[PDB]
């Protein structure tokens, strides 16, 4: 019942910006933090950043500082990820995830979106 | 056990009282646990038994609390026990003809 | 050593039986005889509903001892007693083993009035809450493992029908069977479909001949799903039969409903005929005007039908069946008539709770 | 682990949580208790509902003011905790029960608690300060 | 950052065996570990949180032990639908990172 | 002697009792202080309830001005000047009703209210700020 | 002005139970404790029990526990007394008496009824 | 030391309340979050 729905696939030129959305069904949106992970085809997952849907504070990895941006909207219960200045290494699958968030820290992500493939 | 006596070719009345001043869903079963007649809301609904055309109930007494059963032009095969169920209460009436 | 402390704002509730305001979506200019009642009983609806999904908690949803059903029932009696004025009404009063009484003979002017159902919400007041169970495999009773506090309910259309549920709310995954006590031979069995069955039902341009068409293949697969779910409770090898009725009044032995302000009585002997082992059906409906009332006991005369075509298309979504247990195979015969069972299949997953945010707890304060 | 702060579970959202964590989110189950033919029908009932909600909140605040806690949400008193009222370990009561289970359990003995919190505080702290 | 190493990367086993996969970190991470699995063409799902606690939903044939820099994921009985790619994720400090991916066949 | 507990005299039911016993039941007298027919009859009940709630709110705000918000009984810092009909404490708290007390103090009560408003909450404050 | 109004005289058989009511006029019924007392003819006064009409708590002597029961009704302001397993020694006249109740203690019985005769 | 800190004499003897509200118009929500959250819950945690 508790599911996450993402948007469709996109193909973009290098150096552009891409916007992907994640929507939450079946649970209250302002109660659990949201994580973003990417997999390149051929190797494992890699992590981007995570956001509180209540306060609006963000946390971004040191590798992609100033490269990705995370925003939110509570009337639609959606989270937006913006990736700027795309390269050839950014071809892969994006995933939004609901972290379990026990005791107000990170514990583990359990609900995943279907994925968004970009090239 | 309340035992009533009837004569062949006549009409017999069975009484099964209630405990309050409302309209409560009743039911009537034989010894084989087959519905003869019942009510739903303010409608009367008979059962698949052999007494379908010879069973009736007093309509105006459902608001009162007295919840009777009427048998017309009866035969010898109606001599059996009868269970009146109302408010999870089972009243046993025995009939001899 | 440890001392008592107070708490204002704790999340606890108890079970209550308070009243509710309706808050339907009225128009205040239309004389359909539902907007007139809704603009004398209901406030408008809030367009932003509040829904809070709760954490790891369970509650016991009873459905055959509900409180919203008997508060629905009085409102629908008030609506029907206000809107459809009978031409001649007969009721037996006789406040006092044999008590003799006559009948009242109340007469009134009976003009023709249009009639159409509208969705009616039921919205809890301040200081109360409504819990809703979202389990798709709900038995009807017992505990539910996923609750949610809703501000108020979905669109409930107060349909008035017997032997078929019309314009109702569908199920989630599969067709569902609800009963107060299975293997009891007296309690009504409510059947909820998973897909609607479309039915056209009309009197075209004597006057009391209305036909009523339903598709055969969709009804056949719906009854196949129904008998497949009834065979889960009955040993997976028994034969299941369907019969027409067994005697009774005219409003319970046939599909008795209303359309355009006309009392349609459609025969259903052409539907429940198949026996199950391990293109369009037309029905001869009569528009009747000497009926038995369902609000109370008594008889009511209405007007002769109006000239012109009377057409209505609806979605059959539910059934009211009843087992005929005896002494082997089992035969199910339809029924109903107790109108609470029409609204006990749409308020089947809701509970009214009283908030009480005042708790006490011991810990190690001083003074 | 890493953290970012608090979240908003909503109205009546922490019923399944433990009493060690539901007692921190007390402010959002307390704020929500206060929140011409069309004029004479849709106006009277809504005003009646608003007046009833205001009167209920003022009655609850009056009861707290009688209890000795004038405006505090969490407030703690002078009545000792009798052990006949069912006690457990402190970790078990503050970490292993919901508020629903505690309110279902203590509900036999609630009125004696209320009378003791009235009398043994505000008729015993007073009449000794008037000496 | 903190590097995560999984031993072995590739393994072949039959139905009904016992397998152990070792996750290793460069520094102490206490017990903040998460074990996931993933099928190709599908999103991953959580199996173990807090390095010892079973998620509600996964069968009880799985287990996870370990502390410090040494952790083990143990499958007691190998089922044919459990043949997936196994990840271990630490969450002691930023940045978060995953394992190398342990594929079984 | 033997006893069973307290009794419930009612609203304004202790006006004939002494001041030392009627001050223990201030809770009772503080609890009770808080279509054609839909146009006429309902709006008068609604106006009466609104007026009662607003009177209680104004009076509780007047108690909250003096630093005495919420509490039924509280203490202040003005001294009892001997010109305000001085008596022993025993005869005040044991031999008088509250009606006789407000008969005997009513010439000075506005001075008491002004001294309570000007001092305390404007003397404990503006001194704690410096 | 303050009076106590009861029911009529009763005659009952041994082994049965008898019911007597006492209603208050001229005073607030929930203000003073209420006593019940019996009289056999030619003997001295001997006492049954007393009840608070506000809390509903009852108190009876050491030789009538489980024999009489006292209840109250604040809507009609009537106190009910029931006597079970009637014998020949309980024949006599009945009185309900308002206690003066100064200082939350028993002081004296000033207002009386006119007596219910049981035999 | 931020939020436009001055000496208390200039705050309490020279400026009106309107200018003082216009000066901390941007920074009011941080002060409200410091009052409502993590102080009163912290203080009443320390009381327990
Ligand atoms: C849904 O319903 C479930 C019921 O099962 C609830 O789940 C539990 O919620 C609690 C919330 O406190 C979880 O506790 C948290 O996780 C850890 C539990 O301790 C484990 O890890 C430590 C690590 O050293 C081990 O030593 C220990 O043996 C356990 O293996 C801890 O990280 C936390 O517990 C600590 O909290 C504070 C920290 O200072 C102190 O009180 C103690 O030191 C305490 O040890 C933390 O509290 C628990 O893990 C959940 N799962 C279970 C029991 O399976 C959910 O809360 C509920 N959902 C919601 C939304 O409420
Ligand atoms: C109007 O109505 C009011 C109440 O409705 C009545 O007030 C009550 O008056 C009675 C007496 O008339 C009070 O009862 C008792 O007062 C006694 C006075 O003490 C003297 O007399 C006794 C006689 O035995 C001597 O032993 C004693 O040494 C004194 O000489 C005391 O016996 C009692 O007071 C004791 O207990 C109280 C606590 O309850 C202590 O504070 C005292 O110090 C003392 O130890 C007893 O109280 C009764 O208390 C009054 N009621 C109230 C509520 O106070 C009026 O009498 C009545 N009529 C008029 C005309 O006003
Ligand atoms: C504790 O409670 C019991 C029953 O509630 C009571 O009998 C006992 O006197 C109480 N003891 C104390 C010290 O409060
Ligand atoms: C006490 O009251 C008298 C009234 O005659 C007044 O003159 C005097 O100043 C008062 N004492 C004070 C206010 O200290």
């Amino acid at each position: 019942q508790e599911v996450l729905v993402q948007s469709g696939a996109e193909v973009k030129k290098p150096g552009a910006s891409v916007k992907v959305s994640c929507r939450a069904f079946g649970y209250t949106f302002t109660g659990n933090a949201l994580h973003w992970v990417r997999q390149a085809p051929g190797q494992g997952l890699e992590w981007l950043g995570w956001i509180n849907p209540h306060s609006g504070d963000t946390t971004t990895s040191q590798k992609f500082q100033g490269r990705v941006y995370m925003t939110r909207d509570k009337s639609i219960n959606t989270a937006f990820l913006d990736v700027t200045r795309l390269t050839s290494d950014d071809t892969g699958i994006y995933y939004c995830a609901r972290d379990k968030y026990y005791g107000n820290e990170a514990v583990g992500m359990d609900v995943w979106g279907q994925g968004t493939s970009v090239t | 056990k309340k035992v009533v006596l009837g004569k062949k070719g006549d009409t017999v009345e069975l009484t099964c009282t209630a405990s309050q001043k409302k309209s409560i869903q009743f039911h009537w079963k034989n010894s084989n646990q087959i519905k003869i007649l019942g009510n739903q809301g303010s409608f009367l609904t008979k059962g698949p038994s052999k007494l379908n055309d010879r069973a009736d109930s007093r309509r105006s007494l459902w608001d009162q609390g007295n919840f009777p059963l009427i048998i017309k032009n009866l035969k010898i095969e109606d001599s059996d026990t009868y269970i009146c169920e109302v408010e999870d209460q089972k009243e046993e009436v025995q009939l001899l003809v | 050593n440890l001392w008592v402390t107070v708490y204002y704002g704790v999340p606890v509730w108890k079970d209550a039986e308070t009243t509710l305001f309706c808050a339907s979506d009225a128009k205040a200019y239309e004389t359909e005889k539902h907007n007139v009642w809704a603009t004398h009983a209901c406030v408008p609806t809030d367009p932003n509903p509040q829904e809070i999904h709760l954490e790891n908690v369970t509650e016991e949803f009873n459905m055959w001892k509900n409180n919203m059903v008997e508060q629905m029932h009085t409102d629908i009696i008030s609506l029907w007693d206000q809107s459809l004025k009978p031409c001649v009404k007969l009721t037996p009063l006789c406040v006092t083993r044999l008590i003799n009484c006559n009948t009242s003979a109340i007469t009134q002017a009976c003009p023709k009035v249009s009639f159409e159902p509208i969705p009616i919400h039921y919205c809890a007041p301040a200081g109360f809450a409504i819990l809703k169970c979202k389990d798709k495999k709900f038995n009807g009773t017992g505990p539910c493992p996923s609750v949610s506090t809703v501000q108020c309910t979905h669109g409930i259309k107060p349909v008035v029908s017997t032997q078929l549920l019309l314009n109702g709310s569908l199920a989630e995954e599969e067709v569902m069977i609800r009963s107060e006590n299975i293997t009891n031979n007296a309690k009504n069995i409510l059947v909820q479909f998973n897909t609607p069955v479309q039915i056209n039902c009309t009197r075209p341009n004597d006057i009391r001949q209305a036909h009523c068409n339903v598709s055969k293949a969709t009804w056949n697969e719906t009854l196949g799903k129904v008998v497949k779910q009834l065979r889960k409770h009955f040993g997976n090898n028994t034969i299941i039969r369907f019969a027409n009725s067994s005697g009774g009044d005219l409003e319970v032995t046939t599909h008795s409903f209303n359309c355009g302000g006309e009392f349609f009585y459609c025969n259903t002997s052409g539907l429940f005929n198949s026996t199950w082992i391990s293109d369009s059906i037309t029905l001869p409906c009569r528009i009747k005007q000497i009926i038995n009332m369902w609000q109370r006991i008594g008889q009511a005369m209405y007007a002769p039908p109006i000239q012109g075509v009377i057409r209505c298309v609806s979605n059959i979504t539910g059934l009211i069946l009843t087992r005929d247990g005896g002494s082997t195979t089992e035969t199910f015969r339809p029924g109903g008539g107790d109108m609470r069972d029409n609204w006990r299949s749409e308020l089947y997953k809701y509970k009214v709770v009283k908030i009480e945010p005042l708790g006490v707890a011991p810990t190690r304060c001083k003074r | 682990a890493v953290g970012i702060g608090a979240v908003f579970l909503g109205f009546l959202g922490a019923a399944g949580s433990t009493m060690g964590a539901a007692s921190m989110t007390l402010t959002v189950q307390a704020r929500n208790l206060l929140s011409l033919l069309k004029l004479t029908v849709w106006g009277i009932k809504q005003l009646q509902a608003r007046v009833l909600a205001v009167e209920r909140y003022l009655r609850d605040q009056q009861l707290l003011g009688i209890w000795g806690c004038s405006g505090k949400l969490i407030c703690c008193t002078n009545v000792p905790w009798n052990s006949s009222w069912s006690n457990r370990n402190l970790s078990e009561i503050w970490d292993n029960m919901t508020w629903l289970q505690w309110d279902k359990e203590i509900s036999n003995y609630t009125q004696i608690i209320y009378g003791l919190l009235e009398e043994s505080q505000n008729q015993q702290e007073k009449n000794e300060q008037d000496l | 950052d903190i590097q995560l190493t999984q031993s072995p990367s590739f393994l072949s086993a039959s139905v009904g065996d016992k397998v152990t996969i070792t996750c290793r970190a460069s520094q102490g991470v206490r017990n903040e570990l998460a074990w996931y699995q993933q099928k190709p063409g599908k999103a991953p799902n959580l199996l173990i949180y807090y390095a010892s606690t079973l998620q509600s939903g996964v069968p009880s044939r799985f287990s996870a032990t370990g502390s410090g820099t040494h952790f083990t994921l143990t499958v007691s009985s190998l089922q044919p639908e459990d043949f997936a790619t196994y990840f271990c994720q630490h969450m002691s400090s930023y940045p978060l990172t995953f394992g190398g991916g342990t594929k079984v066949e």
